[PDB]
């Protein structure tokens, strides 16, 4: 169960010069398709896309690298067979792990500003803890959907392999009102429902 | 177009961190070599019990990029990098609970180069416990991005900063949190 | 991690068909090759695939990377004379750091013999330049069918046949050296223990 | 493009030898392998950039290094009779290794005394006037007699210039004492040429037998000459008649 690397082909305020690189393998369909990316400071200037199936100079910083290694049959080959070797391989490893990590979203209802229930408040829906990050957050009025006044955080990476996200609406609430979040999630196998009783 | 992106992220440059090899599947890092101690450290422990990786392919990339950091430097007639400075973000990783203990984060992102100092502050005080750290962490943009921890309890008497310093930054940024 | 293939030195006529087996058994993904070693020299690529279904094609040899049978079988529809050579069949797999090790087969030598258009069997006696005394057999432009036997006989030395192409000429023609320190020993003698042929010229 | 020295090589067991590798310029990634009729192709190790990434089944006295121009040497202490064999060098350009470039190799020797090496006698036979009135093609037929080990390199000259056409030399050597691990031994060749080339006195046929013996640096309590490495040759002129 080990992961392979491809070497990266050779080339050739205090002072700084940084060099990244990039190796990309996107899974599809059962497909990979791979990406090498040579990078100066922020400037990407010669990469290698497994679609094009050679080297090409983003910049013309990357013209000596593409027409040096376009000339050389034996790295155009290696490159090449990276999407169906290493690509293939360390997607292949992944079993029910990271392929199918499922981490269930903790929910909370809460609202912004405490005081009487009658004037202008957020109803904040804290969704958090959850991975992968694809989730659907719905807020709903008396069972019926409220679409409209949902201000919404967007998905937050919290860089620990969990997520979260503050879906809030925008609620004027009278009293005996019944707000319900409802958090969709593939760890879940039905709804997740908070519930807010007016007060 | 992919189900997943699974990508080996590395950079080398002349100032600390020196040099960082690391492997992210769908933008979250799985693992890196510590190329000082020339061991492979994973993000999860159920990661490195149900896989391996052979320290020496980082270091190993490493010296490539070093070798095409030096070419570069050549090539380029020593051009240095605009110092592009950070966006700062604090928020808590669980709803704040007066009492229950939470996690804070400090989300240092959009800056280059991945030179960087951030120090947690506990009433204008520095926080030496209960701290973690990402590495410093690729985009797309080819801008970085980090993030910083830290274990606390919520108390209403008690204010927090993340004090930040970036080359791009006139002075050090502290982003408050309640 | 095994690379198994054809046995044995095969040995066929010009203008034949060649196949040169070779099966593997290896971890899910090696890139299969043939390498060529030609006498005298080291290996040499000839052919290479690097998934299953891929067709490796060089100077008319062919070998299809199949999963099905876990093969590399080498093909040519007609050998020439040139590819007298020594094949090896070849895997590639990961071997940490991003590098990769080569596993090969036991070698298969091939000798491709050339077709004798017009042959002129005959047994010729060559003196030596420096001493009238010492003096050669030689057995040439015979068939290739006919098979040089080593000597029977002790102090005798025979070579094995020998193809010489006179290009200039496009010519070719095999050849086999006999000699002995005297004194029983004559070039009529000489090819004994060969089954020289019928039409074969002895001259006096 | 694969340089390997020295060609040749002759060794007492429990001597030592170092052989240089020059890969392809710039292949970085070089494999050594040890070739035996016995066990066929041997991996002995790879190196790219200074480092071995690989290493076969071989004890420690198979070492091997790689410089900064990435040269490489390979050194095999206390020689065994067994360590003869044919050391292999092969350059890669991509740097996973897997593609392949060949050196001619170092053929190595290993003895117990160096006593029984032998350099060739060569002699030219001029062709058969029957040969040239039967056919109108004129065969010369050179041999190299009594040589130990089979470390020779035959080669014909015609008028200062080395001939390949109408050429072929044995592809193995023979065994004057078949019955003998130590037997010297012996290698034909021929040169067929048309009866109008061998009909005139201005055309020179040299055999040029290159011999691989002993250096200058060899040890010689014998009587007999050092068995060094030299060019035995032979020769015959176009004649008239
Ligand atoms: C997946 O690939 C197959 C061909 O192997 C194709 O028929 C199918 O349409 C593809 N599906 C998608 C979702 O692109
Ligand atoms: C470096 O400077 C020289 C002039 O000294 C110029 O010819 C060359 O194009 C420069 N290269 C770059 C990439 O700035
Ligand atoms: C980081 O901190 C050290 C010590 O104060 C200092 O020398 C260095 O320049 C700092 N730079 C930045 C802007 O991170
Ligand atoms: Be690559
Ligand atoms: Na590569």
């Amino acid at each position: 169960q080990a992961f392979w690397i491809d070497l990266f082909e050779t080339i050739g305020s205090p002072e700084n010069y940084l060099f990244q690189g990039r190796q990309e393998c996107y899974a599809f369909n059962g497909t990979q398709r791979f990406l090498e990316r040579y990078i100066y400071n922020r400037e990407e200037f010669v990469r290698f896309d497994s679609d094009v199936g050679e080297f090409r100079a983003v910049t013309e910083l990357g013209r000596p690298d593409e027409e040096y290694w376009n000339s050389q049959k034996d790295i155009l080959e290696e490159e090449r067979a990276v999407p169906d070797r290493m690509c293939r391989h360390n997607y292949e490893l992944g079993g029910p792990m990271t392929l199918q990590r499922r981490v269930q979203p903790r929910v909370n209802v809460s609202p912004s500003k405490k005081g009487p229930l009658q004037h202008h408040n957020l109803l904040v829906c804290h969704v958090t803890d959850f991975y992968p990050g694809s989730i659907q957050v719905r807020w709903f009025l008396n069972g019926q959907e409220e679409t409209a006044g949902v201000v919404s955080t967007n998905l937050i990476r919290n860089g620990d392999w969990t997520f979260q996200i503050l879906v809030m609406l925008e609620m004027t609430p009278q009293q005996g009102d019944v707000y319900t979040c409802q958090v969709e999630h593939t760890s879940l196998d039905s709804p997740v429902t908070v519930e807010w009783k007016a007060q | 177009k992919a189900d997943h992106v699974s990508t080996y992220a590395a950079f080398v440059q002349t100032h600390r961190p020196t040099g960082e090899f690391m492997f992210e599947f769908d933008e979250d890092e799985m693992f890196y070599v510590d190329l000082d101690k020339k061991e492979t450290v994973w993000h999860l422990e159920e990661f490195g019990q149900a896989f391996s990786f052979e320290a020496q392919g980082g270091l190993a990339n490493i010296a490539i990029l070093n070798n095409n950091l030096n070419t570069l430097i050549q090539r380029s007639n020593h051009t240095q990098a605009t110092n592009d400075p950070p966006e700062v973000t604090v928020f808590p990783k669980e709803p704040v609970e007066l009492g229950q203990p939470n996690t804070l984060i400090c989300h240092i992102d959009k800056f280059f180069p991945p030179v960087l100092n951030v120090t947690w502050l506990c009433n204008g005080e520095l926080v030496t416990e209960g701290v973690a750290e990402s590495l410093f962490l690729p985009r797309t943009d080819y801008s970085f991005h980090k993030f910083h921890y830290l274990t606390f309890v919520p108390s209403a008497e008690d204010f927090y900063d993340c004090r930040v310093e970036h080359w791009g930054l006139d002075q050090p940024l502290l982003k408050h949190w309640e | 991690n095994s690379v198994t293939q054809m046995e044995g030195p095969v040995t066929l006529s010009e203008e034949a068909f060649l196949t040169i087996n070779c099966t593997y058994t290896a971890t899910g993904y090696p890139s299969l090759f043939w390498y060529v070693q030609y006498p005298g020299e080291g290996l040499q690529l000839l052919l290479k695939a690097t998934k299953a279904d891929d067709k490796g094609s060089n100077k008319g040899f062919e070998a299809t990377y199949r999963k099905e049978t876990t093969s590399f079988h080498l093909e040519k529809g007609s050998v020439q004379v040139s590819d007298s050579a020594v094949y090896f069949c070849a895997l590639s797999l990961y071997s940490g750091a991003g590098s990769y090790q080569l596993t090969f087969g036991k070698g298969t030598k091939l000798s491709v013999i050339p077709n004798i258009q017009n042959p002129d069997p005959a047994v010729y006696q060559l003196r030596d330049s420096k001493s009238s005394d010492k003096s050669v057999c030689l057995f040439t432009d015979f068939d290739s069918q006919t098979n040089v036997s080593q000597s029977k006989d002790s102090d005798v030395y025979i070579t094995d046949k020998c193809v010489l192409d006179m290009r200039s000429m496009d010519f070719k023609s095999n050849s086999a050296v006999a000699w002995s320190n005297k004194s029983d020993f004559a070039c009529a003698n000489a090819f004994n223990n060969s089954i020289i042929p019928e039409d074969t010229f002895f001259p006096s | 493009g694969v340089t390997q020295t020295p060609r040749y090589l002759i060794k007492t067991r429990g001597q030592q030898v170092t052989l240089s590798c020059s890969p392809i310029s710039g292949h970085r990634s070089v494999s050594w392998y040890q070739q035996t009729p016995g066990q066929g192709l041997q991996f002995l190790f790879e190196y790219f950039s200074e480092t071995q990434r690989n290493k076969g089944n071989f004890p420690g006295r198979f070492s091997g290094r790689q410089f900064s121009n990435s040269r490489s040497e390979m050194n095999v202490s206390t020689l065994e009779l067994g360590d003869s064999a044919l050391y292999l060098c092969a350059s890669s350009l991509a740097q996973g290794g897997e593609t392949q470039y060949f050196g001619p190799g170092t053929r190595l020797l290993v003895l117990e005394d160096l006593k029984n090496v032998f350099p060739p006698e060569v002699a030219v036979f001029e062709p058969s006037e029957a040969e040239i009135s039967h056919t109108q093609k004129a065969t010369l037929v050179c041999l190299a007699t009594g040589f130990y080990p089979d470390h020779v390199e035959l080669s014909w000259w015609v008028n200062g210039k080395e001939v390949h056409s109408g050429v072929c030399t044995d592809p193995q050597p023979l065994k004057e004492q078949p019955a003998l691990n130590d037997s010297r031994y012996s290698l034909s060749s021929r040169l067929r040429v048309s009866a109008t080339f061998w009909q005139n006195p201005r055309n020179h046929f040299r055999c040029q037998v290159q011999f691989y013996g002993l250096s200058e640096n060899d040890e010689w309590t014998q009587d007999r000459a050092k068995p060094v490495t030299q060019i035995v040759s032979a020769e015959a002129w176009g004649r008239a008649d």
